[PDB]
C-alpha cells in the first residue's frame, strides 16, 4: 500500500515501511520506536494479531500516532517521473501534478478513448481521429468523419 | 498486480545471496521457489544439499510462507512428507518476515535439533534415548540423499 | 571488530565490538540501533544459533562478518 | 535541558530542540508535527501556555508524544570529548561511559 | 529562482520560486517544508510586512534574498 | 551564562539582519544595546532608533524585556518607550529569539496599528487625520532619530 515510485536518490531504510517495502504512506510511528503505513499496520493488526511485527511487543489502534515529521521529509525526496521517455525529476509531493502535464505520458482521448501520446493529442483534431468533426470543403457543414458517406447526398446547395 | 513487495524481495534474494542458501523463483509462476540449503557447519548434515520448495499465498506477507523439503533428512523436526515443525511457520508468523529469514531459520534448525518439541516421533525417539546413533544415521540419510543432485 | 548485521527487514548496520565481547552485549548493541530488546532477539551465523553466553571468538567471528537477526516466539 | 555536545559533523537542524537549541534530549513530538525535548515542551505547556511554541496551534500534556524513532537516530551520532585535550570520537550513547574513564 | 527563507528555529530553507508566484504561494511552499499552516506565517523581508494577494514582483525580491519568518500579529 | 543564550548570540552576530545591529554589553551578557532603521516605504524613512533589550533569569521560558530608548510618535508606543507588541506583550514563545523580536519591532514601525493602541492620544490622531499624524512621525524622526 506504500509509495510506489522510483526515487533517486534510493529510498533509506529509515523510511521504508518493513510490512509493504515502500516509501510511508501516510507515516505511522509505534510507542515501541516503529515506522509503518497507517493502512499497512491496521492491516497488521487485524490479521497478525494486537503486537509491533519487529519487536514483538504489544501494540494496538489506539496507541500508534502520526510521525507527520517523517511524512514530510518523506514528500520532499527526489523521484523520476513514471512514464517511458520522461528524464524528469521532482519532489515526490508534485509527482501527482507532473504526472497531468508529463511530456511522455499517454492520454486516452476524448472521441475515440484510443489511449495517445500528449504531444500528438494536439494533432489528433487536424488529422481525422476517426470520430472527428470535419467540416466539408465546397459546402460547409459540419459532421463526424464517420458519418460521410451520407453527406454526399447534400452537396446541391440550391442558391 | 504481482505485488512489489514479492518483486523487491525477489531480486534482493538473487542479489545478495545469503550463504549456503539459494533461492529462485520458478520460470512459470513468481510466487513459487525452489530452494537449495547447505547442510551447515560442524553439524550431522555438513556437506548436504537439501532442496526445498516455498511457496508464497495470496494473502503473503499477512500470511507465512508455505515451505517444505524435497530432499529426505533424518531430522526430529521434519517428517516423511517434508513438512517442517518451526515456529514461524506455524502460528504467531509476522508480516516483517521475509524469505530470507525463513530459510535462515531452516538452515538454523539443522544445526540445532529439537527433539522435545518433534514431528517424526520415532526419530525424536531416537534422538532423545540414543543420540549417538540418531546423529550417525542423520550423516548417513545426508551422504545417501544430499549429495549429488 | 566493526562487525555486520542483517535486521529483519533487509537493513545492514554496522557494531564496533571488540572478539572478547559476548553475545549478550551484541544483541544490546542491536537494541540501542534497533528497539528489538534482547529477548526477541536471535543471532545466526553459518547456520548455528549464537548462545547467549559464549563469545564472539568462541564462534570464530571476525573482521567484517555478517550476522543475521532473526525473530523468536518458537517451539511451537 | 538538551544534549549540549560537540557533534561532528554538526548537529543537523532536525534533531535540534527550537526551545534549547541543542540534540533532542528524550525527543517528544506533536500531532502537530514537530519535535522537542519532553522537558522543554512540558516547560512551555507550564508557563507559555495550551500551544505548540513554533505554530501558534493547540497542544496539551496528553497528546506529546515520545519520538523514539528520533532518538535512537539521534544517539547514533559521532560526538568528540568535551574535557580539554581528549580529541576521542564515539557514537553520543557512550559519551557518559567516556567521561568517567576520560584523561582531563 | 532560489529564494532563501529563515524559519522560527533559525536556521535557513530554501525554495524554488519565480517573480509571478503569489505570497499564497509562498506560504503554502513553506507550509510542506515545516508544517506551520498558512495562517500562522508573517514573512517579513527589508522589514516589510508581507500581504497575501500581492506577489514577488510587487516587493521586487530577486534571486538569492534573505525572507524572514515569524508569527501571526495577533495584537493585544 | 546558559548555553540557548549564548548560540542565539553568535547565531545573530554572524547572521545579521539589514538595518538591525544587536551587540551584548561588554558588563551583562542579557543586555543588547540594539539599533533598527527605520524602515522602506515607513513614516520614519533615515531614522536610527536605539532599544534596550534584556533577557530575564526566565528566558527563554519568558519574553524579554524591551524599550525604545529614542522618542518616536507611533500609536504602538508611550512617551516612556514601553511597547505594545503582540510578541512580548502577553502570547510569546520560547522558539522565539532575538532575531525574530527585533523584526516584529521593525514590521511594527512598518504597521502602525491605531486599533491595537497603547499611545492613546496618538492613534486619535492617526485614525481620524493620518496625514498629519504621519507628519509629525516624520518631524520627530528627523528631531531625535539622527547621528546620536
Ligand atoms: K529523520
Ligand atoms: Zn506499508
Ligand atoms: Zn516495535
Ligand atoms: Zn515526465
Ligand atoms: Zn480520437
Ligand atoms: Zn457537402
Ligand atoms: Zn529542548
Ligand atoms: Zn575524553
Amino acid at each position: 500500500q506504500g509509495y510506489d515510485v522510483e526515487f533517486d536518490p534510493p529510498l533509506e531504510s529509515k523510511y521504508e515501511c518493513p510490512i509493504c517495502l515502500m516509501g510511508l504512506r501516510s507515516a505511522v510511528q509505534t510507542p515501541c520506536g516503529h515506522r509503518f503505513c497507517d493502512s499497512c499496520i491496521r492491516k497488521s493488526i487485524r490479521d497478525t494479531g494486537q503486537k509491533c511485527p519487529v519487536d514483538n511487543e504489544v501494540l494496538l489502534e489506539e496507541q500508534l500516532f502520526p510521525d507527520n515529521f517523517a511524512k514530510r521529509e518523506i514528500l520532499s525526496l527526489t523521484v523520476k517521473c513514471s512514464n517511458f521517455g520522461c528524464s524528469e525529476k521532482m519532489e515526490l509531493r508534485q509527482l501527482e501534478k507532473h504526472l497531468s502535464q508529463c511530456r511522455f505520458a499517454t492520454a486516452p482521448c476524448p472521441q475515440c478513448q484510443e489511449s495517445v501520446p500528449m504531444s500528438h493529442l494536439d494533432e489528433h483534431k487536424s488529422q481525422h481521429c476517426l470520430q472527428r468533426i470535419m467540416t466539408c470543403p465546397d459546402c460547409a457543414g459540419s459532421f463526424v468523419y464517420a458519418v460521410k458517406q451520407s453527406h454526399e447526398q447534400f452537396c446541391p446547395f440550391a442558391n | 498486480g504481482l505485488p512489489r513487495r514479492i518483486i523487491k524481495e525477489t531480486q534482493r534474494l538473487l542479489a545478495e545471496p545469503v550463504p549456503g542458501i539459494k533461492a529462485e523463483p520458478d520460470e512459470s509462476n513468481a510466487r513459487y521457489f525452489h530452494v537449495v540449503i547447505a547442510g551447515p557447519q560442524d553439524s550431522p548434515f555438513e556437506g548436504g544439499t537439501f532442496k526445498l520448495e516455498l511457496f508464497l499465498p495470496e494473502e503473503y506477507p499477512m500470511a507465512a510462507p508455505k515451505v517444505r523439503f524435497m530432499t529426505k533428512i533424518y531430522h526430529p523436526n521434519v517428517d516423511k512428507l517434508g513438512r517442517i515443525k518451526l515456529d514461524i511457520l506455524t502460528d504467531q508468523w509476522s508480516p516483517a518476515l521475509q524469505i530470507r529469514t525463513v530459510l535462515l531459520s531452516i538452515q538454523a534448525l539443522l544445526s540445532a535439533p529439537n527433539p522435545d518439541d518433534p514431528l517424526a516421533n520415532d526419530v525424536a525417539e531416537q534422538w532423545k534415548t540414543n543420540e549417538a546413533q540418531a546423529i550417525e544415521t542423520a550423516r548417513a540419510w545426508t551422504r545417501l540423499y544430499a549429495m549429488n543432485n | 571488530m566493526q562487525i555486520f548485521v542483517k535486521t529483519l527487514t533487509g537493513k545492514t548496520i554496522t557494531l564496533e565490538v571488540e572478539p572478547s565481547d559476548t553475545i549478550e552485549n551484541v544483541k544490546a548493541k542491536i537494541q540501542d540501533k534497533e528497539g528489538i530488546p534482547p529477548d526477541q532477539q536471535r543471532l545466526i551465523f553459518a547456520g548455528k544459533q549464537l548462545e547467549d553466553g559464549r563469545t564472539l571468538s568462541d564462534y570464530n567471528i571476525q573482521k567484517e562478518s555478517t550476522l543475521h537477526l532473526v525473530l523468536r516466539l518458537r517451539g511451537g
